[PDB]
């Protein structure tokens, strides 16, 4: 084997600005090679070479430049990129936004060093995704519902439950079941939350008792906010090598990708990069690529990473740009409106631009019914009639609403009162709930129903 | 009938118009601070590396 | 040693720095100008000078300090005015004898010349003592008692422990050994504003900040080291909130810090504060100077010590937590702290982001504000205190769509909400309960039950009758009371009464200038109990409105008792008064 | 064979385009038609996913052969595509029963993928259509998100610090993108015999 080298250790920086940290006469660089950095105080911090131009080398330091001298600090050429050391025991543990255990137990032994940002999967290899997934939320699997490896998205603005959803979620997470070893383990990235809500969610997952199967990777919001962008690409590498290389299903969540997007602004602007719209780096497509483009189901092997991301519009609003990119590349929306929760609705998803792109494939034979397609639609489709028919009233009166648009608004009201909500703890299975969304969608007459066919729905029989 | 009449239109101002205008502003203000306004900037600050 | 190169306005690059560190503060030139270092290019330095750099000369001597923007912390530190950049305003003023600030003044932060009495703790001479421990207490004033905490990072066993008596803090009150190297410790301790205090375990708060506003204290509490926000622009509610934290909050100490705001507005607030004194429960009569810090940093000051302000107000009230006290800081103007950020992030062509504010705002902001919280003290003895930023915000024209105001809201737990519509309806209060939240009310509701298993219910009825009082108010709007029913209009008239007499408060009042919690509980109950006992007997609601007539005036009198007869002899009569409104309801049924 | 991705394919003479694009969707043929040899442009907004008219397109033309080359795309709709096409089937005025994967080929590189790769992509695609086309067929693409081709024009333009001219775009984002799309059109080969093939480029821009 070619033999060992120990890192050369220079003194050279020759300029400091901004959070990039200039050197000179480096011999050989190596472009984005970790280098730490080791201050005249003699603390050290991590940091990665961004430009690499003749023997110069514009390192960006991690946890900020301040206390940087330009005659007394070291730095350290590792001569490798950034790599993250995953290992099977790794489950059931907390890290921290670099990956510190902080769980006060004994790091990790790795069973092989892994890079992050791996290689995309040749799509030629690439699989389709081919079952449903029991979270234990009605309004979630009823409609739009999710595939065991497709990627989506909740779009939420702050101050909603979305983090008590996620909780839910992650504690109630199952298969169909219709295996504990290859059960869904959670893979939980946590980009800028709030200490409270760390200890919220560090609490509600040791409550549940599925420690055993989930990965907490934390990142506070005092963390550097470089930190935070290697969190998404350090929680992934690790889903990537539990499920594609171990087998087991992964539910991979990340809380606050907002966050993400403004961790991405902060570095840009940093640099002074090319900016898209609203300041945000040009290259953000790319980013929130790299970062959600990895579910999918690979041909060769039995595992499966399953997407759920979290996102939070900043002014409530869908047109800005992380949303937009996001719905741009997350194959879907699951949105929660605050219009709901103002009507004390706990879990407040609102179904009218909620839909799962990957729903076509999860509905099937093999599971759901046969009428799950056509009351999926009426119920989606019936709603913006409801709608139509609300503002008609508002803008004109209670007079206005015919025979017809009063039917109309009575399934608006009692789709929005029995249909959407849930108990906070409710495992509402699918067809009992199916049940009643057929009973929403005979509301309206049998024969008045234009996209559904009769026939759809009459081959299921109520009682 | 007139007070029919009147309060047709003046639901119509408040939820129509309105709402329709003001995010007719939102938009054109983001339109030219948004991006007309960091368009500059970024411009001049190219700028300035060249001259450096 | 070291020299200045070029001098375009506030920028300064000087020469012969190899050794200077990021973010260092210096002193510039012979007239002393303090500037932080921002970029070490070459072998040469880069420097952002506060005050006004006219006159510099090239060549002028440029003096290293070796440390970040910091501050002097222990003894005096209570009381004093300082300015942005930790400057002690009332001695500067007394030794220049002038009234202008001096460009380029050197007076040090606390006087190291005066004498405070010092008594060390029962430690023996040659024991071990780590960093946090509490090794002494000093008398800076009476019932202000101040520990003197060993610094940080320092640790060792005990060589010398000075006895007790007079000192100042220039004399070495002690010293000791980790290695065979020994230091001495002095009673000054310097820390830089940046990097927060450290902290043993971040604990999750569990005791209501009781403002003394029933308002505040029940319908919108707010828990001790939590974060608050005020839309605070006109009204003096803002002002009025400032001085009941001052006078009976828990806190056993306020830290205001002004930035960027008006000069006369903070001349007229820092002249109110010395007016301003509270009585002790023991009957003692005090100044709330004696536990009041104050940092006011007017438009006048330096854009840079503006936006240092708040970061020395967080360190000082971080430093006062770091003994176990319950402090509360106030940010006055977060809004001018962002402009000023602003104006900052211009001067260094930072790439703008969203109208205009740099991209790291909302980060800044969030570093902020993530400083408060209960947190378990550092080093023995064990103890444990709090800080809670009451920070307020200033939305342009009261559009919460600022993205100060945004991220503000999205840090900030408890959003208390002054309304100028009250304001110009008369609401002493001002407080909006249609905006208003407490976050924390889930975390608090141990507390709550603890006090009383029945408030909270009590609380959770009084919002849904806050609820139905809008919807009653577009009833009124559209048919008029006519259409309401026995059971509307009784719920009507409950959401009145709670409004005009135990939701407002009437401040100037002697009697309801402070609310204790016992008299905001009984109020609630004696409300809440008598709108169910009046609800279930749906009776004409015109013939319970005369038999209950003399009760609606008996309930404007139950919130006009004084808290001077006490809390059980207030409690007593508003309980006497329920119980006869709730005999009235059930035998007359 | 060989050529260069940037030089159009060699021709006679380009004429103009007379027989329209048989899509099998109501609204594409019948208000608004396209002919064979044309230029569309569909922008699908965020959330439409205008992939599925793509797909469609594909599936059900009338070209001889469609070589969907969506740059940018997510990889989920390149394995739809890659599972569906050879299952899913056509047939011929001859009456036998056949695949569309016999005559579909994917230039697609995905999202996650070198970003610089996406304009090698757009023009490998459209040389590749253009020599079926001098074959004498009635070829056809979609390029899915092309879009996606300009960050990666700005994330270059970026590094080079060239002068931004809208939105960080370069000066010669519209002259790049007519030097595509103007190499569609029905025309008669080079050489004996007369063949008369055309080329369609249904392209998709997603705005912000």
């Amino acid at each position: 084997e070619g033999t060992l080298e120990v890192a050369m250790e220079y003194r050279t920086v020759t300029g400091v600005a901004g959070p990039l940290v200039i050197l000179d006469k480096v011999k050989g660089p190596k472009y984005y090679e970790i280098v730490n950095i080791r201050l005249g105080d003699g603390t050290m911090r991590r940091g990665q070479v961004l430009e690499v131009d003749g023997e110069k080398a514009v390192v960006q330091v991690f946890e900020g430049t301040s206390g940087i001298d330009n005659k007394f600090t070291t730095v350290q050429f590792t001569g490798e990129v950034l790599k993250t050391p995953v290992s099977l025991d790794m489950l059931g543990r907390i890290f921290n936004g670099s990956g510190k255990p902080i769980d006060n137990g004994p790091p990790i032994l790795p069973e092989a060093y892994l890079d992050i940002s791996g290689s995309s999967i040749n799509p030629s290899e690439r699989t389709y995704p081919e079952e449903m997934i029991q979270t234990g939320i009605s309004t979630i699997d009823v409609m739009n519902s999710i595939a065991r490896g497709q990627k989506i998205p909740l779009f939420s603005a702050a101050g909603l439950p979305h983090n008590e959803i996620a909780a839910q979620i992650c504690r109630q997470a199952g298969l169909v079941k219709r295996g504990e070893e290859d059960n869904f383990a959670i893979v939980f990235a946590a980009m800028g939350v709030n200490m409270e809500t760390a200890q919220f969610f560090k609490r509600d997952f040791e409550e549940n008792g599925s420690m055993e199967r989930v990965t907490l990777f934390l990142n506070l919001a005092n963390d550097p906010t470089i930190e935070r962008i290697i969190t998404p690409r350090i929680a992934l590498t690790t889903a990537e090598y539990l499920a594609y290389e171990c087998g087991k299903h992964v539910l991979v969540i990340l809380t606050d990708m907002s966050s993400y997007a403004d961790a991405l602004r902060e570095v840009s602007a940093a640099r002074e990069e090319v900016p898209g719209r609203r300041g945000y780096p040009g290259y953000m497509y790319t980013d929130l690529a790299q970062i959600y483009e990895r579910a999918g189901r690979i041909e060769g092997r039995k595992g499966s990473i399953t997407q759920i991301p979290i996102l939070t519009m900043p002014n409530d609003d869908i047109t800005h740009p992380t949303p937009d990119l996001t719905g741009y590349i997350t194959e879907g929306q699951i949105y929660i409106d605050r219009q709901l929760q103002n009507r004390q609705i706990y879990p407040p998803i609102n179904v009218l631009p909620s839909l799962s792109r990957l729903m076509k494939s999860a509905i099937g034979e093999g599971m759901t019914r046969r009428d799950h397609s056509d009351v999926s639609n009426q119920l989606y489709a019936n709603y913006a009639i409801g709608k139509d028919v609300q503002a008609m009233k508002a803008v004109v009166g209670e007079e206005a609403l015919s025979s017809e648009d009063l039917l109309y608004l009575e399934f608006l009201d009692k789709f929005e009162r029995k249909f959407v909500a849930q108990g906070a703890y409710d495992s509402r299975n699918i067809f009992q709930s199916l049940d009643l969304a057929w009973t929403l969608l005979r509301i309206f007459p049998r024969e008045l129903l234009h996209r559904i066919p009769g026939k759809t729905l009459d081959q299921y029989y109520s009682r | 009938l007139t007070l029919d009449e009147a309060i047709k239109t003046t639901n119509r101002r408040v939820n129509a118009l309105e709402n329709v205008v003001k995010p007719r502003l939102e938009n054109t203000i983001t339109y030219i601070k948004g991006e007309l306004d960091e368009l500059e900037r970024e411009d001049f600050f190219r700028l300035k590396k060249i001259q450096g | 040693y070291g020299y200045v190169r070029k001098v375009s306005g506030p920028v300064v690059i000087a020469d012969g720095m190899n050794g200077a560190a990021m973010y260092e503060l210096v002193r510039v030139g012979h007239d002393n100008l303090i500037g932080e270092i921002i970029r070490l290019e070459g072998d040469s330095a880069t420097i952002q000078v506060y005050e006004e750099t006219a006159g510099l000369m090239v060549n002028d001597p440029v003096l290293r300090t070796h440390k970040p923007l910091s501050v002097e912390l222990g003894p005096g530190i209570l009381g004093n005015i300082f300015d942005g950049i930790q400057r002690p305003l009332k001695t500067i003023a007394i030794r220049s004898g002038d009234v202008y600030i001096p460009r380029g003044v050197s007076v040090p932060a606390l006087d190291k010349d005066t004498l405070w009495e010092f008594q060390p703790k029962k430690i023996g001479e040659g024991d071990l003592l780590t960093g946090g421990d509490l090794y002494a207490t000093v008398f800076e004033n009476s019932l202000m008692q101040h520990h003197v905490a060993l610094p940080p990072d320092a640790m060792g066993k005990v060589t010398y422990v000075a006895p007790a008596g007079q000192y100042s803090l220039k004399d070495t009150v002690l010293e000791l050994e980790f290695q065979g190297v020994k230091k001495s410790f002095t009673m000054l301790q310097a820390w830089p504003v940046r990097t927060p205090r450290p902290v043993s375990s971040k604990l999750a708060a569990d005791t209501p900040l009781l403002t003394g506003q029933r308002v505040l204290d029940a319908l919108f509490p707010s828990v001790l080291g939590g974060t608050c926000a005020i839309p605070g622009a006109f009204g003096c509610g803002k002002t009025v909130i400032s001085q009941a934290l001052s006078k009976y909050s828990n806190s056993d100490t306020v830290v205001y810090v002004g930035c960027g705001e008006r000069g006369n507005e903070m001349a007229e607030v820092l002249m109110d504060f010395p007016q301003l004194t509270m009585t002790l429960p023991d009957g003692r009569e005090e100044s709330v100077m004696k536990r009041t810090t104050l940092v006011a940093n007017t438009s006048n000051m330096p854009v840079a010590a503006r936006e240092a302000s708040i970061y020395t107000g967080i360190t000082i009230a971080e430093y006062f937590r770091d003994m176990g006290y319950n402090v509360s800081m106030m940010a006055d103007s977060t809004s001018r702290w962002a402009e000023a950020l602003r104006e900052i992030s211009g001067r260094l062509a930072e790439m703008p982001a969203d109208s205009g504010y740099p991209a790291y705002l909302a980060a800044r902001l969030a570093s902020f504000y993530e400083r408060a919280g209960k947190v378990k003290c550092l080093g023995g003895p064990e103890r444990t205190g709090s800080v809670t930023i009451v920070g307020a915000v200033s939305p342009p024209g009261g559009d919460f769509s600022d993205p100060v105001t945004s991220a503000t809201l999205s840090i900030v737990q408890v959003f208390w909400g002054l309304d100028k519509k009250l304001a110009q309806r008369k609401h002493f209060p001002s407080v909006n309960w249609l905006i208003s939240y407490s976050k924390y009310s889930t975390a608090l509701e141990s507390f709550y039950e603890q006090f009383d298993p029945d408030f909270i219910n009590i609380r959770t009825k009084a919002r849904e009758v806050l609820q139905r009082e809008d919807d009653l108010n577009e009833i009124v709007q559209l048919v008029g009371k006519d259409a309401l029913a026995e059971g509307d209009k009784i719920t009507l008239e409950t959401a009145k009464l709670l409004r005009e007499d135990y939701l407002a408060q009437n401040a100037f009042t002697p009697y309801d200038k402070f609310c204790p919690f016992y008299k905001s509980v009984w109020m609630m109950r004696n409300i809440i109990h008598f709108y169910n006992l009046a609800n279930q007997a749906v009776i004409t609601y015109t013939l319970i409105k005369h038999r209950l007539g003399d009760l609606f005036y008996r309930l404007v009198s139950q919130k006009f008792e004084d808290p001077a007869e006490g809390e059980p002899a207030l409690v007593a009569k508003f309980k006497k008064l329920h119980e006869d409104l709730t005999a009235g309801f059930r035998a007359l049924e």
